RNA sequence: CGCUUAACUGCGAGACCCACAAGUCGAGCAGGUACGAAAGUAGGUCUUAGUGAUCCGGUGGUUCUGUAUGGAAGGGCCAU
RNA sequence: CGGAAGAUCAAGGGUUCCAGUCCAACGUUAAUCGGGGCUGGGUGAGUCGACCCCUAAGGCGAGGCCGAAAGGCGUAGUCG
RNA sequence: GGCUCAAACUAGGAGCCGAAGCUGCGGAUUUGAAACUUGUUUUCAAGUGGUAGGGGAGCGUUGUGUAAGCCUGUGAAGGU
RNA sequence: GUCAAGUAAUGAAGCGCACAUGGUGGAUGCCUUGGCAGUCAGAGGCGAUGAAAGACGUGACAGCCUGCGAUAAGCUUCGGGGAGGCGGCAAUAUCCUGUGAUCCGGAGAUUUCUGAAUGGGGAAACCCACUUACCAUAAGGUAGGUAUCUUGUACAAGAAGCGAACGAGGGGAAGUGAAACAUCUCAGUACCCUUAGGAAAAGACAUCAAAUGAGAUUCCCCAAGUAGCGGCGAGCGAACGGGGAGAAGCCGAUUAAUGCUAAUGUAGAAGAACAGCGUGGGAAAGCUGACCGUAGUAGGUGAUAGUCCUGUAUUCGAAACAUUAGCGUUAACAUAUUAAGUAGGGCGGGACACGAGAAAUCCUGUCUGAAGAUGGGGGGACCAUCCUCCAAGGCUAAAUACUCCUGACUGACCGAUAGUGAACCAGUACCGUGAGGGAAAGGCGAAAAGAACCCCUGUGAGGGGAGUGAAAUAGAACCUGAAACCGUGUGCGUACAAGCAGUAGGAGCCUCAAUUUAUUGGGGUGACUGCGUACCUUUUGUAUAAUGGGUCAGCGACUUAUAUUCUGUAGCAAGGUUAACCGUUUAGGGGAGCCGUAGGGAAACCGAGUCUUAAUAGGGCGUCUAG
């Protein structure tokens, strides 16, 4: 804190609790006492635990009915209507679509849909198998998490 | 994730300035008298919920011990005659017996004066 | 998992940080289980490890003795049922290290009569105990 | 009084005492003796005081180590 | 009161000077008053003082001397 | 206060009062004990004053995800 | 009816409690124009062509702030843009503007005085000059020149000073720790001083190694809290080598200009799609039904909006001037030729993790002093052998360190006692001779619609009406409006009674709701009775006449990083796990390393054994899994 490097006062005499500054954590204005300062958040997961949670977690999905195996998901265009619309027959209005190899133009569909992502089977996080409603995994991605976990 | 401590302070603080409402002076409006104030009325509270029983027994025994007199025997000589009778009634019913129904009283004094 | 919502750390994983002087009821007011006015009870106090009050502390009142072996940070035991690791049927120094068995940086080793081995192998320059060259050779191995 | 060196060496089951560090007693075993004709006795003195840790430095020994290697210096171990 | 409590300055201050107007705050009370607020005005030099020329103490000081660096000293001078 | 064949003292006797002690009634809780068996249930036994201090179980507050959710001008937070 | 005796009720100067209603005050809640920590990039300077900081001016308009400089809220030009505008408090007036204003970007011109300040001086914003050319004739004007030092032939070119951190270098503490203190530590730190660049330094072997050898410097993870050093105390603390980042070696890998070529940057432009009804002050929220989406979690708009606005996804513009890169040219500097007062030595010191130690190696104040490839340095005293390398010439990118700054973006960062000292005219007011220290202080409302007019008052303050507004105890000290604290009203109690002011009882009174009507229940009060010496701290022990607190509100004290040990839990399990890094980045790779799986001994060494011993005896330490 700016200043308070002086004694504000002469230690006895004046009648006052006795101060060394005016920047101690007990004044106004002070000094944090335990003040805070940039820290690392991130833990580590061994790599067997990740590998098992997503295991468990993707084995949950499929006993509660949230996932969803499709041959391919492609899109002609970079339309949402068309991805929407895709997404209508294949009941799942809000879902996480997994497939190898993201299209370029599939990207752009999903891109402002709200509940709605589409992501390379190297890019799924925990989190995300989790967060959303269902997942709908293409049959080639289903085959590579097959392999890597 | 700095926590202001006031709402919560508000309502602690006001929490036991209710609970120290009739108080007189500082009891009652200042927090740091008012919390000792609650305190040692809980404290009080506590030792004469033992004392009320305590209390009342010298008020039924005194009572006996009037109703006795009036016709015949002392308080020390008619709880000697129920024992002796096999009468379980407590203290508290002979009380109000006395008190309220001098009749009875005087007809449960003679059960126990022919017992000793 | 379900949901994050119903995500539970699994009873036992999680215990509560103690937290000193924070009222009567917690258990750790007013002192955090400091006790009264000492040297151990003020701010920066510690146990001070090698010391007992003034007396001689233990490690001066005993004599130093030995001295280190060079040697002996470079000559490493290897045992039987750690062979497991091995990448072929010779058993060398290099091919110890190569197996992630001894550090890169030992010069040479000693195989010792710790596990049992499942397979034949061929010792070059690692000297190998009396129990262990038994069961070296009651498995078809051999020491050369 | 005669002869002597057990005022040994390696130890020591088991105990006493003891915060620790220390301290105390100890049969028995192996080797080498001293005295005795021998069974034996002897690991100082009737016992309980006569004492001072570690560090460091010195000395007598020792194959243990020995910064490329052979040495050596230095260090370690045992005794003081 | 009147060797000041009257006048002229220097220092220091800086508009407190004069007029009109206002009275909330300021003035140890009231205030129509004020060194208060607001709005205008007011300080005219060849001769008074400064500036200017000159130097004292003392500074700074081409070159010079000394000093790890920073710098210290010092001549001619240049300020004061 | 007052007390003298006591309301004093000695030696006896019988009543009674007298505590948060004991019992009675209701409820909680720790530990252990037979079982639909993780508080799934009915009980039983022994416990439950407490500083320093050790162990166990929770409450509330700010922030993050849950949450593009849910609530809210038919009234949020805060105050009372 | 008269007297006597006995005994009620009634009072309130004031006070207590409860409630109701205010004042003060500014908590809390919500909010933000301000901060805090970073990520990815860029840049790393400004100045004698006058800087940084200032002083004084400058407008239609008095002050301050902002801009600008006597061409003075500004002038010229080149671009953009297309309807308002003459900076803010902060409006008014004169006006300007499609003959394109204001505004934004590039360039230019002007640029008072002080300040390195540089013509001399000086108490900064002032005083006094000399000189050249021209003009004027009076007592001047206009345009220049005139400091000092350094390098070149009395002439040209540079320098100066200021400003964050990071680098290099010259000097260099003490508090502290060692439970004292002197060796030592703190620490080569703070500080002082010199000086550079976008980095700096170092850098190619007179280096390690001792293996099967490697092959400059720098930085990261290990090695390892190991080996050592150490009043062998407190502490200090490597290296070899392994895994990575980056890689480069040369004899000019220099600097500064110029011209082409390419790419940025500094203004910009377009940019989809919603209606009805009900509530409401107001619709964005409710209900019904649509539409866009390469644009759906942006900020606003009278409450919460993909379709109202500004925006967002997407596609793009540059007359001008910087910037980066490639080519060419020009001029300044540099261009060793293998290294003697050198290596080594004595003395005293310093640096090496290494404190003289058995002390190698590096540096040097003093005194000396080679060999010079048939040679010399090193391999931790020293000698021999072997290996390795050639000092006494100069350079060299990257990986590394940092933030006064510019842009984009982010936050389990703050939200007005917080966050910067500073959200506000803050380094201000104020304090100090000075160096220096250093505050407080945010919020009406959606829109000022900021209350015309009337009334009381002094044409004052203040208020009441009226009016505005959804709201005016939202009225400018203005959102909400807590507590302390101070009033007013109502009910009850209280003027014969002794004390932590309560508690357990309890009469009376007052007030509400039921009830067939004083019977209960709720609320207020508390005559009278019993009991009862605050709290904290510190103590053997406190009502203590021992400490601390006037009260309220707000803030205020066991944290964080790393190492290690034990416990729980989870994954794997005789195995477990990677670190730095790479990565299109929580994945995947990376096995270097660490722990476990064996101990004994000082060690060599041996190993379920091992040590001691002459001993195969005895004994010590181990053995017969879970990490």
């Amino acid at each position: 804190v700016s200043g308070g490097g002086i004694k504000p006062w002469r230690q006895k005499g004046t009648g006052r609790a006795r101060a060394g500054s005016i920047r101690s954590p007990i004044w106004r204005g002070g000094g944090r006492a335990f003040a805070a300062k940039p820290q690392d958040w991130s833990q580590k997961v061994n790599r067997k635990m990740y590998r098992g949670a997503m295991q468990c977690i993707l084995a949950e999905l499929i006993r509660q009915e949230r996932l969803i195996l499709v041959e391919e998901l492609t899109i002609s265009a970079p339309k949402t209507k068309e991805l929407i619309a895709k997404l209508s027959e294949l009941n799942a209005p809000r879902a996480l679509i997994i497939t190898k190899e993201v299209d370029e133009n599939l990207y752009l569909a999903a891109r402002n849909i709200p509940h709605v992502n589409v992501l390379d089977t190297s890019e799924v996080d925990p989190v995300s198998l989790i967060a959303f409603d269902k997942v709908i995994m293409s049959v080639e991605a289903a085959k590579q998490f097959e392999e890597a976990l | 994730a700095r926590v202001k401590r006031g709402v919560q302070a508000n309502r602690r603080h006001k929490k036991i300035l209710k609970r120290a409402k009739g108080y007189y002076g500082a009891r009652s409006r200042v927090y740091r008298v008012a919390v000792q104030a609650v305190t040692k009325a809980g404290q009080y509270a506590y030792r004469d919920r033992r004392n009320k029983k305590r209390t009342f027994r010298r008020l039924w025994i005194a009572r006996i011990n009037a109703g006795a007199r009036l016709n015949g025997l002392s308080y020390s000589r008619f709880i000697n005659g129920m024992k002796k009778a096999n009468i379980t009634i407590d203290r508290r019913v002979l009380a109000d017996i006395a008190m309220h129904d001098a009749a009875t009283f005087g007809a449960l004094v003679e059960k126990a004066k022919a017992e000793l | 998992g379900l949901r994050l919502n119903e995500l539970s750390p699994g009873v036992g994983a999680k215990k509560t940080a103690q937290r000193r002087g924070r009222g009567i009821g917690s258990g750790l007011g007013k002192t955090g289980g400091r006790g009264v006015k000492g040297q151990k009870s003020r701010s920066g106090s510690s146990i001070r490890a090698g010391f007992e009050g003034g007396q001689t502390p233990l490690y001066r009142r005993l004599p130093k003795f030995g001295f280190t072996s060079k040697m002996a940070m470079t000559t490493a035991e290897v045992r039987l049922s750690e062979l497991n690791k091995v990448e072929g049927d010779v058993i060398s120094v290099a091919t110890l290290k190569t197996a992630n068995i001894i550090r890169h940086d030992m010069k040479r080793a000693r195989i010792i009569l710790s596990g049992d081995v499942t397979k034949a192998y061929t010792f070059q320059g690692v000297k190998v105990t009396k129990g262990a060259k038994q069961a070296i050779e009651a498995a078809g191995g051999s020491i050369e």
